[PDB]
C-alpha cells in the first residue's frame, strides 16, 4: 500500500456560507416551480 | 404533475442536506 | 420494543460474559468490547451507564405504546381497514 | 395542492431570513 | 442464458477458492507465554 | 415424523456443541481462554478507530 | 511481500478497515449485498406473483397498488416447489417473475451471508484476545431463520410455505401457521414466550439497579434486589448475573426454533378436544375447544381452492 | 547493558485511562492507544534497523557484534502480542533468532545452539530443507540431539522400518 | 404518487443509517 | 389524499429542522 497521501486537505464553510446556500437553493425553488409545475 | 412534485422536492432536499452535512463536519 | 429488549438482554449478557480480565475495577473491558461490536455491528457503547439505561428504555417505552394502542381498542378505534386497498 | 407547495417555499425561506439575521456568527 | 450461467459460476468460484485459500495462509495458534 | 424431528433436534444440538468447542479449543490453544490479561491488551496496541 | 495475494491478504484480514471484512467477510458481503439489492428491487417494482400455482396472481410489489405494510416479496410458487430455481433454469424473465424465483433467490443468498456473518463474529473475537463464543448467542436468531425459511418449507414439500418477505406476510404466515398447526398450544412456543417476556423483564430489572446504583455500591443494589423481593442472596457477583443473562432468552429461542421445525414434519401442538365429557356421553366446551373453532375458521378460509 | 550481559552468559497522562475503572471508553482510552501505536511502530522500525546493521555486520565477520545485535533485538519483543494474521509473534522474531543460532554455531556453542534451534522451531519456522541442508550450521550437525529435535518437530511421514518389520513378519 | 413518499422515507432513513456508521462523533 | 401528504411533510420538517438548529448552535 501507498505511503500516506501529502497533500490531504478538509474543507470547510463558515455560517455565512450556509445561509447563502440555502436562501440561494430556496429562491431558485420559488423562482422555478412555478413553471415547473406549469 | 408528478413529475414537478418529485422534481422540486428532490431540488430543495438533496443540496440543502448537503450543504449541512458539509457545515455538521466544519463544527 | 420486546423483541429489541430481549436482544439487548442477550447481546449484553454475551458481551459482558466474553470480554472478562484474567484473575475496584470493572471486570470486563469495555474498550474492547466497544472495539468488537464498532467494527462487526458498526455502532457500540461508549458509556456504561447510558448502555444500561437503555436496556431500561426499551421496554417501558414498547408496553406503553402497546397500552395505549389497547386504550385505543378499547372504544373499538381500530386500525382495520385500508379504504384504497379494499 | 400546488398552493400548499408554494406557502412551504415562501415559509422556509422567510425562516433563512430570520435565522439569518437572529442567529449570526460572531466574526472569527 | 447460458452466459449468465457462466458469469455467475466463474464469480462464484472465484470467491469459494479465495474463502479456502485464505484459510490456508493463516499460521496455526500457539501460546508464547505458555 | 418422530425419527425426522428427533434426530433434527440432535444434530443441531450438536452442530451448537461443535461451534461452542471448537471456539473454546482455538481460544485455549492460542492462550487467552482465561481472559484478557489486562496489561497487554491486544487491542490497546491498535491506534483508535475514527 | 508486495505480492498481489500478499497485500490483498493484509488487506481484507487487517483490522485498520473501518467495517473488519476477515476471511468469512469474502462470502459474507457479496451474499447480503445480492440479497439487499434483489429484494430492495422487487419490492418496489416487481409483477405479481402466483403462490398458489393456479393462475391467480398475487400482487405484492410496492409499485402494483399496495402499501407499506402490504407490500411483499411473494414465495415461489406452488407448481415449482423444491425444485432450484435460479434465472437460468427459467424460460424467460417474465415467467421467472411471475413464478416468483427472486424470494428463492433472496433466501439462499441471505442464509449464506447470515451464517458467514456468524462465522465472522468469532473470528474477529479471537483476533482480539476475548473470548470465542459469542457465535453462540446469535445461533438463535440463525436458528430460527433457518427454521422459518428453509427447514419448514423442507418438511412441507414446497418453497410456497416459507415466511413471506413483509409485514402482511409475515401475519399471513402466523395465521395460517396456527391454523395448520396449534403454535400456540405447543410447549416449545410456549418456552419461546417465555424466553422473550423473561428477557424484556430482566433488561429492564437489570438496566434500573444498574443505572440506580451508579451514583457519586453494587453492594446497595444487591441488597436493594433482596429485600424487594423474599429471595436473598442470588447473583451475587456480575460474572453470573450476565451469564444468565446471555442464557435465558438464547434458550427459549432455540427451543421455539426447534418447535417450528418439529412441526415441519406435522407434529403439531397439544390437541384438548372432547377432553371433558360428562356422565352417558356428552361434550362440555372448554376454551381449547373455542380455540379449535378459531382454527376451524382459519384453516377452512385459507383454502382458497375447492 | 542487555546486550553484554546475555552475550557473556553466551504515568502522568495515564491517571485518566486508569476510566477503565469505570468501564468508560472516554478520551483518555484513545490517547493511550494513539501513544502505543506510535511507540509499537518505532519500536519495529528501530529493530528492523538494528537487523540491518546486524547482516552488515555479520558480512564482515564480527560474530561477536552480530550475536550481541540479535540478542538485543529479541529483547524489545513485545509481551502478548497477536499479529495481523493470528501469528503471535512478530515476523522477523523467527529469522532473527534462527540467524543467531547460525551465529552461535561460528562461536562453538552448539549445546546453546540446540536450544536456539529448538525456540525457532516453536516461534514457526516452517522452513524444514535449509536446517537440514545448510552447510553454514553443518558443524552443530554433528550432534545427535540437533537431529532429534528436528524429528520431534520433523516426523518421518511414513515408517518405512514398521511397514519393512511388519512385511518380514 | 404514495410510492414515491414511501421511497423517499426508506431512502432517507438509509441515509440517516449510513451517516451514524461511518460520521461517527469521537467521543469527548 | 391532500391531508395526509402535508401531514406527513410538516413531520418529517419541523422536528428534524428543530434537531438541527439546535445542533448548529452547539458546535
Ligand atoms: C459426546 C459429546 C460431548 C462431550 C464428550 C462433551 C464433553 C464436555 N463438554 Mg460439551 N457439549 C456437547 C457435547 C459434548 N460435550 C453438545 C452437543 C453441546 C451443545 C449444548 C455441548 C455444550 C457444552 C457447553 C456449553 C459446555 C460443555 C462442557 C463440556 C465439558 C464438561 C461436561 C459438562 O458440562 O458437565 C456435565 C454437565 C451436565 C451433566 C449438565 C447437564 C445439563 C443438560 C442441559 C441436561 C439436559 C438433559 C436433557 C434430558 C436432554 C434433552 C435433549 C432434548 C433437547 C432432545 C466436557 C469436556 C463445558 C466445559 O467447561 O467444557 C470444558 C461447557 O461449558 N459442552
Ligand atoms: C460468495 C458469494 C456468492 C455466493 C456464495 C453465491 C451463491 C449463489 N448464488 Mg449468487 N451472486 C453473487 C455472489 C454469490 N452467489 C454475486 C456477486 C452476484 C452478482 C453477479 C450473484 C448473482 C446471482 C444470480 C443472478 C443468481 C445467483 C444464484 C446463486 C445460487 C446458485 C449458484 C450456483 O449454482 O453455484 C454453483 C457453484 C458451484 C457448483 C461451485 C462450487 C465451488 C466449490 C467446489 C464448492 C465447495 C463446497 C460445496 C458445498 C461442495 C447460489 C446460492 C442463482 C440462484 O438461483 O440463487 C438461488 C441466481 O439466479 N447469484
Ligand atoms: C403475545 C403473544 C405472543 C408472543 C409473545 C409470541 C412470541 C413469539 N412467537 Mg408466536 N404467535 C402468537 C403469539 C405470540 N407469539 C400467535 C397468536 C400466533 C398465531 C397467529 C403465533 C405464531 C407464531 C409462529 C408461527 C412463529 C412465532 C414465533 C414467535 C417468536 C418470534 C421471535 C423469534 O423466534 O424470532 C427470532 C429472531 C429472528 C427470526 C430474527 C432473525 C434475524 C436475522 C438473523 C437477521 C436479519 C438482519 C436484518 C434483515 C437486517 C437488519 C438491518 C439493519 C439496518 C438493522 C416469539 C417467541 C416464531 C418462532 O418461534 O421462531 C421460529 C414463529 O415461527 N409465533
Ligand atoms: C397478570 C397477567 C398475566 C400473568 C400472571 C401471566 C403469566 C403467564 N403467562 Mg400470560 N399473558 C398475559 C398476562 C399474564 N400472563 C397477557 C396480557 C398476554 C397477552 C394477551 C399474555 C400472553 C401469553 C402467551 C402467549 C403465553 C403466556 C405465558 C405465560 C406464562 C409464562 C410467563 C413468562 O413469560 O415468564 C416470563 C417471566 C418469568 C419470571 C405464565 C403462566 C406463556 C406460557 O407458556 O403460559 C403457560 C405463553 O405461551 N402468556
Ligand atoms: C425478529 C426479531 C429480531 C430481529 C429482526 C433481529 C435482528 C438482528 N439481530 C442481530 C444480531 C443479534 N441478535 C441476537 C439475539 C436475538 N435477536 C432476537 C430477535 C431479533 N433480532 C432475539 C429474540 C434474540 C435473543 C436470542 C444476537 C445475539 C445477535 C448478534 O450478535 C447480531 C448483531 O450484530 O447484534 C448487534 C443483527 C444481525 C445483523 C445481520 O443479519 O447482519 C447484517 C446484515 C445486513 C446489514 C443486511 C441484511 C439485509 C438482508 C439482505 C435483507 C433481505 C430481506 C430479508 C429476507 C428480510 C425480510 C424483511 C421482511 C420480514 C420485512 C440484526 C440487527
Ligand atoms: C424497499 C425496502 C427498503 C424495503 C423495506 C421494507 C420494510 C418492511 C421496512 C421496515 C419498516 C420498519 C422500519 C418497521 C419497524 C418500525 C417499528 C415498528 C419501529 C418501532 C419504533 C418505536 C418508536 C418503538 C418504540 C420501542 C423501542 C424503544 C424500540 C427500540 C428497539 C431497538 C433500537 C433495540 C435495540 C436494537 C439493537 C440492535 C441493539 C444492539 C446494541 C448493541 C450494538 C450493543 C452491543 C454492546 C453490548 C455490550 O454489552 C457492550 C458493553 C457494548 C459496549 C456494546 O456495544
Ligand atoms: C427427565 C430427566 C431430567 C434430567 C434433568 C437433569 C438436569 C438437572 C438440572 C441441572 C442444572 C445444572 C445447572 C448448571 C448451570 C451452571 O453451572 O452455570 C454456571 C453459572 C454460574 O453459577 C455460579 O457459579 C459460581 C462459581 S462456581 O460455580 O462455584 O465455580 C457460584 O457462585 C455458584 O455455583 C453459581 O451461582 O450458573 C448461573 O449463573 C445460573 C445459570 C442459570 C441458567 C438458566 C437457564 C434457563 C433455562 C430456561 C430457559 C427457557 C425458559
Ligand atoms: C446530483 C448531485 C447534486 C448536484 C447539486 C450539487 C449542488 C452543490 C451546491 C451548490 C450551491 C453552493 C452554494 C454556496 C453558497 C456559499 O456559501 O458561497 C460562499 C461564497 C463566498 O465564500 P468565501 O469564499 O468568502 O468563503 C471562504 C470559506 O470560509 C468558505 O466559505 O459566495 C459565493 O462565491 C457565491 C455564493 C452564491 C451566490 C450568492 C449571492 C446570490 C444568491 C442570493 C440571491 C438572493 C435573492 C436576491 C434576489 C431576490
Ligand atoms: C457489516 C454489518 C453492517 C451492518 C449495517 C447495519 C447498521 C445499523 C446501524 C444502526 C444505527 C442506528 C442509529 C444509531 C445512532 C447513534 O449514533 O447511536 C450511538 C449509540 C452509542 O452512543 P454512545 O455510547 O456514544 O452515547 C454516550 C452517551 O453519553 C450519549 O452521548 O449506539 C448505540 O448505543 C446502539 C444503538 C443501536 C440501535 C439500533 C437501531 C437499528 C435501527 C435500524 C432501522 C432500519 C430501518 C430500515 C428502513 C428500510
Ligand atoms: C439442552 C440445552 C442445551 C444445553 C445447555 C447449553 C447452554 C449454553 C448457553 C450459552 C449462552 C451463551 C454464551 C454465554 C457465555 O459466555 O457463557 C460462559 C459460561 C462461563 O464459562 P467460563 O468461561 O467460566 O468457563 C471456563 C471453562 O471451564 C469453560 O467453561 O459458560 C458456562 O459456564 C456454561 C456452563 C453450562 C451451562 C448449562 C446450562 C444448563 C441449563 C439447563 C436448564
Ligand atoms: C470483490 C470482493 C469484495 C467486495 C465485493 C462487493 C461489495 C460486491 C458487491 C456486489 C453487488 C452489490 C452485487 C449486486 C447484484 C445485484 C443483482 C445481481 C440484482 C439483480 C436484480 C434483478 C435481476 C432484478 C430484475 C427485475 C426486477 C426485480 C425489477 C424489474 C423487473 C426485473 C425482472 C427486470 C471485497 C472487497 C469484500 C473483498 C474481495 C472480494
Ligand atoms: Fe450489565
Amino acid at each position: 500500500m501507498a505511503r500516506p497521501n501529502p497533500n490531504k486537505q478538509v474543507v470547510e464553510l463558515n455560517r455565512t456560507s450556509l445561509y447563502w446556500g440555502l436562501l440561494l437553493i430556496f429562491v431558485l425553488a420559488v423562482l422555478f416551480s412555478s413553471y415547473i409545475f406549469n | 404533475n408528478i413529475y414537478g412534485l418529485t422534481a422540486t422536492a428532490l431540488f430543495i432536499i438533496i443540496p440543502t442536506s448537503f450543504l449541512l452535512i458539509l457545515y455538521v463536519k466544519t463544527a | 420494543g420486546v423483541l429489541g429488549a430481549a436482544l439487548l438482554c442477550a447481546i449484553h449478557g454475551a458481551t459482558v460474559e466474553n470480554t472478562l480480565f484474567e484473575d475496584a475495577e470493572e471486570t470486563y473491558s469495555m474498550v474492547t468490547a466497544n472495539r468488537f461490536w464498532s467494527q462487526i455491528f458498526g455502532v457500540a457503547f461508549s458509556n456504561k451507564r447510558w448502555l444500561h439505561f437503555f436496556m431500561l428504555l426499551v421496554p417501558v417505552t414498547g408496553l406503553w405504546m402497546s397500552a395505549i394502542g389497547v386504550v385505543g381498542l378499547a372504544l373499538n378505534l381500530r386500525a382495520y381497514d385500508f379504504v384504497s386497498q379494499e | 395542492m400546488e398552493a400548499l407547495v408554494y406557502t412551504f417555499l415562501l415559509v422556509g425561506t422567510l425562516g433563512i431570513i430570520f435565522f439569518s439575521i437572529f442567529f449570526r456568527d460572531p466574526p472569527r | 442464458m447460458l452466459t449468465l450461467k457462466i458469469f455467475v459460476y466463474t464469480v462464484v468460484t472465484f470467491f469459494v477458492c479465495l474463502f479456502i485459500f485464505g484459510f490456508l495462509s493463516n499460521d496455526p495458534a500457539r501460546n508464547p507465554g505458555k | 415424523s418422530w425419527l425426522a424431528c428427533s434426530h433434527f433436534c440432535l444434530g443441531f444440538f450438536f452442530f451448537i456443541g461443535h461451534l461452542w468447542h471448537a471456539g473454546r479449543a482455538r481460544a485455549a490453544a492460542a492462550g487467552f481462554e482465561k481472559g484478557i490479561d489486562r496489561f497487554d491488551e491486544p487491542v490497546l496496541s491498535m491506534r483508535p478507530l475514527d | 511481500n508486495s505480492s498481489l495475494w500478499a497485500r490483498f491478504c493484509e488487506w481484507i484480514t487487517s483490522t485498520e478497515n473501518r467495517l473488519y471484512i476477515g476471511w468469512f467477510g469474502v462470502i459474507m458481503i457479496p451474499c447480503l449485498l445480492t440479497a439487499t439489492s434483489v429484494f430492495i428491487i422487487a419490492f418496489i417494482a416487481a409483477p405479481p406473483v402466483d403462490i398458489d400455482g393456479i393462475r391467480e396472481p398475487v400482487s405484492g410489489s410496492l409499485l402494483y397498488g399496495n402499501n407499506i405494510i402490504t407490500g411483499a416479496v411473494i414465495p415461489t410458487s406452488n407448481a415449482i416447489g423444491l425444485h432450484f430455481y435460479p434465472i437460468w433454469e427459467a424460460a424467460s424473465l417474465d415467467e421467472w417473475l411471475y413464478n416468483g424465483g427472486p424470494y428463492q433467490l433472496i433466501v439462499c443468498h441471505f442464509l449464506l451471508g447470515v451464517y458467514c456473518y456468524m462465522g465472522r463474529e468469532w473470528e474477529l473475537s479471537f483476533r482480539l484476545g476475548m473470548r470465542p463464543w459469542i457465535a453462540v448467542a446469535y445461533s438463535a436468531p440463525v436458528a430460527a431463520a433457518s427454521a422459518v425459511f428453509l427447514v419448514y418449507p423442507i418438511g412441507q414439500g414446497s418453497f410456497s410455505d416459507g415466511m413471506p418477505l413483509g409485514i402482511s406476510g409475515t401475519f399471513n404466515f402466523m395465521i395460517v401457521f396456527q391454523a395448520e398447526h396449534n403454535i400456540l398450544m405447543h410447549p416449545f412456543h410456549m418456552l419461546g414466550v417465555a424466553g422473550v417476556f423473561g428477557g424484556s423483564l430482566f433488561s429492564a430489572m437489570h438496566g434500573s439497579l444498574v443505572t440506580s446504583s451508579l451514583i457519586r455500591n453494587i453492594v446497595a443494589a444487591h441488597g436493594y434486589f433482596g429485600r424487594l423481593i423474599f429471595q436473598y442472596a442470588s447473583f451475587n457477583n456480575s460474572r453470573s448475573l450476565h451469564f444468565f443473562l446471555a442464557a435465558w432468552p438464547v434458550i427459549g429461542i432455540w427451543f421455539t426454533a426447534l418447535g417450528l421445525s418439529t412441526m415441519a414434519f406435522n407434529l403439531n401442538g397439544f390437541n384438548f378436544n372432547q377432553s371433558v365429557v360428562d356422565s352417558q356421553g356428552r361434550v362440555l366446551n372448554t376454551w381449547a375447544d373455542i380455540i379449535n373453532r378459531a382454527n376451524l375458521g382459519m384453516e377452512v378460509m385459507h383454502e382458497r381452492n375447492a | 547493558n542487555f546486550g553484554q550481559i546475555m552475550y557473556a552468559i553466551r504515568d502522568a497522562a495515564e491517571k485518566q485511562w486508569k476510566e477503565r475503572a469505570g468501564g468508560n471508553y472516554g478520551a483518555g482510552t484513545k490517547e493511550i492507544q494513539a501513544r502505543n501505536y506510535v511507540q509499537r511502530k518505532e519500536n519495529e522500525r528501530k529493530r528492523r534497523e538494528m537487523f540491518d546493521d546486524a547482516l552488515a555486520k555479520f558480512k564482515e565477520n564480527d560474530i561477536q557484534g552480530a550475536l550481541v545485535e540479535f540478542e538485543n533485538i529479541i529483547a524489545m519483543e513485545p509481551r502478548n502480542f497477536v499479529g495481523d494474521n493470528f501469528s503471535r509473534n512478530t515476523p522477523i522474531y523467527k529469522v532473527t533468532q534462527y540467524n543467531i543460532a547460525c551465529c552461535y554455531s561460528m562461536l562453538d556453542q552448539v549445546e546453546e545452539a540446540i536450544k536456539s534451534l529448538d525456540a525457532a522451531m516453536l516461534s514457526g519456522f516452517d522452513n524444514y530443507d535449509q536446517i537440514r541442508r545448510d552447510k553454514n550450521l553443518s558443524k552443530a550437525r554433528a550432534n545427535p540431539k540437533f537431529q532429534a529435535v528436528l524429528d520431534k518437530y520433523d516426523e518421518p511421514v511414513v515408517n518405512w522400518n514398521a511397514v519393512k518389520a511388519t512385511f518380514g513378519a
